[PDB]
């Protein structure tokens, strides 16, 4: 069983230089991102190293999806989970400008006009937790029939909740492509900032930045 | 793997 | 409209034939002379794809040079399913895994074998679905530049509006089904951006001959 | 620039 409202739960019960204050939230949503996925029904019945495999896996989408429907509200801006607004012109001003155009165009924006709800959120990063594909896990058919049994139940909610949308099951599972893209690339610029050195990373960031 | 370990041993 | 029956049509008619197979030294080298000849098939694809045609000239170029990567590892990767190991190129090579990691693109050739042909076989994906899952692929609203990306969604929208339809009616068992094909759209994606790094890596060395078409993909 | 595939594109 995977019920949305567990899954919803699960959000809010969590639910709070630029380059040097986007690290900086993002260690500190690092923490509160474990106390989410154990949140998530049947996470915690995985074997340790699933949990430790899957975390490290989705971490970044996961982080990027969150802080993209937080910023709803913001125009041509972020806001972050300390509180701080990164505007548009400050992202290009640090050098960062065209992933920060690509989260608002491909992400933020795509999520207002469809106004995808919590619950709806919820169960894509739920999907992307449960990834079978995360080389190393030991019962990957295992973590397969959880991400299943996750848009199982998030096409019952938007059959029940938007009935007069059809196609909005299909609509909220096609923005997972660029999600993957849009973290492929934060990660090669996090990475490029440990390089080079002249960033502050802190210690749980810089945990998921190695091998 | 120190933090993650220990955040999920809860 | 977007009619299933279009788009399958659309990707038996630049199907390879069994011919080429039994017709046919550097490995990097035939694949990236395979993805060239594959890159003209893939335009005379397109062109057969409802309403792809009727576009502005500038958004078929820019949703073609967007997909074109994960395009045709869709292609390959489903094709592949016909045999039980390895990618048949389009050529009629037959590369094996031996040849992929001797000559150093091993772990994205496992990628493909594990995350998309071994799904596919797993499965049975049939052609009409792969003909609409790269219709999605195609129809990407999110392309940079695009002059109408609202009617590019749309047809998106109709596209797989049809394969939800088509899902339901020849597989009636697997209700999850429609939802599971377009979960291997983010491997694709992942997928098609490591391949491309190896590409512009082989064009670096430049000890690699890369035809016009290929070439000309790769220059922005 | 894409000589290629406008002249494909163009019929
Ligand atoms: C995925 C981890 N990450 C995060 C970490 C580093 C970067 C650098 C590329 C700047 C980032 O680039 C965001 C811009 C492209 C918009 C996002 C964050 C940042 C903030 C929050 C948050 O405030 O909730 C969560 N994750
Ligand atoms: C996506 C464009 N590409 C293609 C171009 C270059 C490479 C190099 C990394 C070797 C490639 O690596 C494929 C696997 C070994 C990972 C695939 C091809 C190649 C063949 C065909 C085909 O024969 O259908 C289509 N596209």
């Amino acid at each position: 069983d995977m019920p949305v409202e567990r899954i919803l739960e699960a959000e809010l019960a969590v639910e709070p230089d630029p380059v040097t204050n986007i690290c900086q939230a993002a260690d500190k949503q690092l923490f509160t991102l474990v106390e989410w996925a154990k949140r998530i029904p049947h996470f915690s019945e995985l074997p340790l190293d699933d949990q430790v495999i899957l975390l490290r896996a989705g971490w970044n989408e996961l982080l990027i999806a969150s802080f993209s429907h937080r910023s709803i509200a913001v125009k041509d801006g972020i806001l972050l989970a300390t509180g701080l607004h990164v505007h548009r012109n400050s992202a290009h001003s640090a050098g960062v400008g065209a992933i920060f155009d690509r989260v608002l165009t491909e992400l933020v924006s795509k999520m207002r006009d469809m106004q995808m709800d919590k619950t709806e959120l919820g169960c894509l990063r739920a999907i992307v937790l449960f990834n079978p594909d995360s080389k190393g896990l030991s019962n990957p058919a295992e973590v397969e029939a959880l991400r299943e049994k996750v848009y199982a139940s998030l096409e019952a909610y938007c059959k029940h909740k938007y009935p007069e949308q059809p196609g909005r099951f299909a609509k909220l599972l096609l923005r997972l492509p660029a999600l993957r893209s849009i973290g492929l690339k934060c990660l090669e610029h996090l990475f490029f900032f440990k390089l080079i050195g002249d960033t502050p990373i802190d210690t749980f960031l810089m945990e998921m930045l190695e091998a | 793997h120190k933090i993650l370990h220990r955040l999920l041993q809860d």
